[PDB]
């Protein structure tokens, strides 16, 4: 019984962690990239992620 | 009619003067843009 709590808040928690991932964009945080990216290119890094 | 100088900022996401307050294209556009010398013609 302990596992499947174990295993569900794993998870989950892997789940959340992945936000802090860049995948390749310049940055992680959508407001960081957009506020200093012009569109036509902030576009690309935001397809990315 | 247009100048040399920054003549390439008609197109799409280009930033300065002419792209930003006398024409601005959709960063969607689809179309030819053309140009050429008008010296003998044009040249206050």
């Amino acid at each position: 019984l302990q596992d499947v709590v174990n295993q569900n808040a794993q998870a989950l928690n892997t789940l959340v962690k992945q936000l802090s991932s860049n995948f390749g964009a310049i940055s992680s945080v959508l407001n960081d990239i957009l506020s200093r990216l012009d569109p036509p290119e902030a576009e690309v890094q935001i397809d990315r992620l | 009619v247009i100048r040399g100088d920054e003549v390439r900022q008609i197109a799409p996401g280009q930033t300065g003067k002419i792209a930003d307050y006398n024409y601005k294209l959709p960063d969607d556009f689809t179309g030819c843009v053309i140009a050429w010398n008008s010296n003998n013609l044009d040249s206050y």
